[PDB]
């Protein structure tokens, strides 16, 4: 049976980065000839695996991460890099293998005056172990003065809006994110190419 | 995620009203509430938004100028004041949520919502 | 200010067939809308956010779709306990709307 | 937590097959993760059934068996005897690497 | 062949907070994907949260958030549980389990179990 | 363009009281959050007080705080540094800042004001 | 409450140099730092904003760099219009304390 690709890239809404999903691709075959022809995919960058020979290949498993962000941040989607995604919201490994997509989505996650709920992390005690996720929204000791359960001066909120608008340049506009991961054990292959 | 409001009952028109809206169980701040109305024998209509941090208070083109929303993240409620209300605004008003780390709930939706407070005008 | 229009305004059915509700936008709406069920005398909550997923929550027997303008809510199978109103509430502007609701019936 | 609902308790005649139902979520089973099995004798740690939805370690007679279909899930005990009255766990993910187990299972004899 | 083993029980104050410890052996640590069960007695299983000892990675339960800080040390082949702020709905059986194939990815099966230690809160 | 004309100072007794007026409108005003720094003449700057967005909770310096009162009338358009019990040292220019954003996650204060001065002697 | 370094806290160009400035900080901000240029007689104002970006009312020969414990305000060709002295300024934690001041004298 072919791939379940259509309920990962097509789906309807997709989740913020400091919260995203993960899903598990299993038992099928691995057909990127329905992904690869689609040009506008500004970003088809691939770490670890080359591109184009990905269907003479057999894997374990594939995990689809999923997430939206601005433009000027899909070059922090990378093995060894920083910024205010990379160190607060979603860390690749160093030694990662996958492909990372990256296309734009001005049309699809924008509207007019904002649209205020795909939030991000500004503040956190320490840079983020890799593939971990962050959930909690406790206020962010920044001084000394600890201010307890009530925010304030030296103590703030870690999340803000993207504050998308349509009317942004091309940097500011929502480049929606699909960053696929593969892996290999010693076991009975599920996913591979035609 | 438990919602209930208070301070709704009977008023003359032309009188103000806080309305709250006491929050349990979800973390208060990451969200952007709403006011949702229910007229008598009618659909649900609009009213009121804040934002995460209280930027930007926005209303419908019915109630604008008239109402004032405020916001209260200590204490994690919520707090409708409106200013000479009319004859024709007489309904239910419910409390509202929507944020879209997929983990907590439906993206651009009302989720939660309160049990509803029935403001009324009298005579 | 988006006006949204759902069709039909007052529909009737039976046990078991399948339902189709419809609703019409005025400019485009980047599948951003949302379907609610209201029981008469409680408070209405979600079945269908961004108009194609489900609220885990919700029996498996509803189902939306629609991108761009004009968008469908099919009910697959009818059952006694959803005879109640539907709303048609966007997600585009800076004033949200809601829809008029279709009352559902019996035979 | 455990987003995963089981039946509480299952029984039988000796000498039958018995099922116990998995019922998940589009959120868990329906991302595409799968969904093993644990076996609680009561006053020890739990034991290892089934892996990878059907499969067997060395260890286990074949009088178990399971299955996946689309958001639910199943495994059937054949021939029970004085070796079932035990707890069986329903086991998966979800998809937002978190875990879940499930509620409880309760296999007694007649 | 491979196995876990524990430390014994404890019995800790209101208020106090418990490490619990988890002595793997069998082979090599750095491959381990080290996840903590709770089991409450009379009650079913729940999940704590993973630990990758390759990356220091700890990704907790929505439940344990804030509470607990799994860590683990590379030397002694230990992962610990600091969980803190004990209160009297903690008295429990604390299982420590390998992920079974995997360990860049923790999504799998849990085998072994190691054995049981009822850290017990009373007076 | 955003404006931004301060008033008061001049000379008082070590000891005395002084009203300091940040007080120009320039913009949207309630929805800000204004501070107060200082220089004093030929030294480097110095910060010394600031107020939130609606006058809830302030924030004093190190060697500043229980000899100040910083008070806003956020309707008047008008914002008070209000001198009590001054040492020598405090002898300088006292500018006004305008912060840059709406509300959160404070920092990077975006204009600042002309300035009035205060002097010491006996 | 961190207290700021600046180097230099002196110098003499002319035109057509090419000036680096460095605050050091000793708790680790990260890009939470602006720059000022003061002329002397009346007040300062903003130069360069959050470390990179740059404001609107200047020309593009300074330019920020830097993140961390050191950042680098760098100036490509000097100007007879660059006859002040500089700050720097920390807003990470909310006591802000502004550098020293470096007199850019020509000759
Ligand atoms: C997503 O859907 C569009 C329209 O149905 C289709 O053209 C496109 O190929 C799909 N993307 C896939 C299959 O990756």
């Amino acid at each position: 049976n072919l791939c379940p690709f259509d309920e990962v890239f097509n789906a309807t809404r997709f989740a913020s980065v400091y919260a995203w999903n993960r899903k598990r691709i299993s038992n099928c075959v691995a057909d990127y000839s329905v992904l690869y022809n689609l040009a506008p995919f500004f970003t088809f960058k691939c770490y670890g695996v080359s591109p184009t020979k990905l269907n003479d290949l057999c894997f374990t498993n594939v995990y689809a991460d999923s997430f939206v962000i601005r433009g000027d941040e899909v070059r922090q989607i990378a093995p060894g890099q920083t910024g205010n995604i990379a160190d607060y919201n979603y860390k690749l490994p160093d030694d990662f293998t996958g492909c990372v997509i990256a296309w734009n989505s001005n049309k699809l996650d924008s509207k007019v005056s904002g649209n205020y709920n795909y939030l991000y992390r500004l503040f956190r005690k320490s840079n983020l172990k890799p593939f971990e996720r962050d959930i909690s929204t406790e206020i962010y000791q920044a001084g000394n003065k600890p201010c307890n359960g009530v925010a304030g001066f030296n103590c703030y909120f870690p999340l803000r809006s993207y504050s998308f608008r349509p009317t942004y340049g091309v940097g500011h506009q929502p480049y929606r994110v699909v960053v696929l991961s593969f892996e290999l054990l010693h076991a009975p292959a599920t996913v591979c190419g035609p | 995620v438990q919602l209930v409001e208070s301070g709704g009952g009977v008023v003359q028109p032309g009188r103000s009203l806080r309305l709250s809206c006491a929050a349990s169980g979800f973390t208060f701040r990451t969200y952007a509430m709403h006011w949702v109305r229910q007229a008598p024998g009618k659909g649900l209509e609009w009213v009121a938004v804040m934002w995460n941090d209280g930027s930007n208070k926005y209303y419908a083109d019915s109630v604008k100028g008239r109402f004032t929303i405020s916001r209260d993240n200590s204490k994690n409620t919520l707090y409708l004041e409106m200013n000479s209300l009319r004859a024709e605004d007489t309904a239910v008003y419910y409390c509202a949520r929507e944020g879209v780390a997929a983990a907590g709930s439906s993206s651009d939706a009302f989720d939660i919502w309160g049990q509803g407070t029935m403001v009324t005008v009298s005579s | 200010d988006i006006q949204m229009t759902q069709s039909p305004s007052s529909l009737s059915a039976s046990v078991g067939d399948r339902v189709t509700i419809t609703c019409r936008a005025s400019q485009s709406i980047s599948n951003f809308l949302n379907w609610y069920q209201q029981k008469p005398g409680k408070a209405p909550k979600l079945l269908i956010y961004a108009a194609s997923s489900l609220q885990s929550g919700v029996p498996s027997r509803f189902s939306g779709s629609g991108s761009g303008t004009d968008f469908t809510l099919t009910i697959s199978s009818l059952q006694p306990e959803d005879f109640a109103t539907y709303y048609c509430q966007q997600s585009y502007s800076t004033l949200y709307s809601f829809g008029q609701g279709t009352k559902l019936e019996i035979k | 937590q455990s987003v995963l609902t089981q039946p509480p308790s299952v029984s039988g005649a000796p000498g039958q097959r018995v099922t116990i139902s998995c019922t998940g979520s589009s959120s868990n089973i329906g991302s595409g993760y799968d969904v093993h099995w644990y076996q609680q004798l009561p006053g020890t740690a739990p034991k290892l059934l089934i892996y990878g939805n059907s499969n067997r370690p060395s260890g286990v007679p074949d009088r178990f068996s399971g299955s996946k279909s689309g958001t639910s899930a199943s495994l059937a005990i054949t021939g029970l005897q004085a070796e079932d009255e035990a707890d069986y766990y329903c086991q998966s993910y979800d998809s937002s690497l978190s875990g879940v187990f499930g509620t409880g299972t309760k296999v007694t004899v007649l | 062949q491979v196995q876990l083993v524990q430390s014994g029980a404890e019995v800790k104050k209101p208020g106090s907070s418990v490490k619990v410890s988890c002595k793997a052996s069998g082979g090599t640590f750095s491959s381990f994907a080290i996840s903590w069960v709770r089991q409450a007695p009379g009650q079913g299983l729940e999940w704590m949260g993973g630990i990758i000892p390759i990356y220091g990675t700890a990704n907790y339960a929505q439940k344990f958030q804030g509470r607990v800080t799994i860590t683990a040390d590379e030397s002694t082949s230990t992962a610990y549980m600091d969980l803190s702020s004990l209160r009297s709905e903690d008295t429990a059986v604390y299982y420590c389990a390998r992920d079974g194939s995997s360990t860049y990815y923790p999504h799998n099966w849990f085998d072994p179990w190691g054995q049981g230690t009822l850290v017990t809160v009373s007076s | 363009e955003v404006q931004l004309v301060e008033s008061g100072g001049g000379l008082v007794q070590p000891g005395g009281s002084l009203r300091l007026s940040c007080s120009a409108s320039g913009f949207t005003f309630s929805s800000y959050a204004m501070h107060w720094v200082r220089q004093a003449p030929g030294k480097g700057l110095e910060y010394v007080s600031s107020i939130s967005s609606n006058g809830g909770s302030t924030y004093y310096a190190d060697s500043v705080k229980g000899r100040f009162t910083i008070s806003r009338d956020n309707s008047k358009n008008t914002l008070y540094l209000q001198m009590s019990s001054l040492r020598v040292e405090d002898a300088a220019v006292y500018y006004c800042v305008k912060h840059y954003q709406q509300q959160l996650l404070w920092g990077g204060p975006d204009v600042w004001g002309q300035g009035t001065t205060v002097t010491v002697s006996s």
